[PDB]
């Protein structure tokens, strides 16, 4: 059972 | 200064259908990727092209990547971290270099709140927070004044559902 990228966070 | 805001790619159906498939075929982006598996979610940061996030959710597990499943390149389960090459696309952030106390916690949520360095591994927060406000941000970044890496987000001090402080593992070890 793989993890998953489900989103992101954009920082600056 | 510091901001930031937050992306989804993913829904269950996907999120379930990627994991016994382990083949990650979206774009990545970002600093920080929200990661899921059956049971939890929580939060990946990338620094020098490696996502690192925590083992209590990680667990020894690969990631699922474009190419295929991505073996762990680092895993300690005393420290809580694990490591996996990033895939192409994530935009890796950089080591503090500087030593301010002054930090920012970002958030599950893309929220940005201010904490104090205390210790090695330890700062505590200036405005009290519900658990529930933390929860799932495992794995997170806390950043420097000028935005970089001080440690990665681990666990929470808490006194009947309100946490007061923050533990971190900091950016040295990796
Ligand atoms: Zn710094």
């Amino acid at each position: 059972g793989s993890v998953v990228i489900v989103g992101r966070i954009i920082l600056s | 200064p510091i901001t930031a805001y937050s992306q989804q790619t993913r829904g269950l159906l996907g999120c379930i259908i990627t994991s016994l498939t382990g083949r990650d075929k979206n774009q990545v982006d970002g600093e920080v990727q929200v990661l899921s598996t059956a049971t939890q979610s929580f939060l990946a940061t990338c620094v020098n092209g490696v996502c690192w996030t925590v083992y209590h959710g990680a667990g020894s597990k690969t990631l699922a990547g474009p190419k295929g499943p991505i073996t762990q390149m680092y895993t300690n389960v005393d420290q809580d971290l694990v490591g996996w090459p990033a895939p192409p696309g994530a935009r890796s952030m950089t080591p503090c270099t500087c030593g301010s106390s002054d930090l920012y916690l970002v958030t599950r949520h893309a929220d940005v709140i201010p904490v104090r360095r205390r210790g090695d591994s330890r700062g505590s927060l200036l405005s009290p927070r519900p658990v529930s406000y933390l929860k799932g941000s495992s794995g997170g970044p806390l950043l420097c004044p000028s935005g970089h890496v001080v440690g990665i987000f681990r666990a929470a001090v808490c006194t009947r559902g309100v946490a007061k402080a923050v533990d971190f593992i900091p950016v040295e070890s990796m």
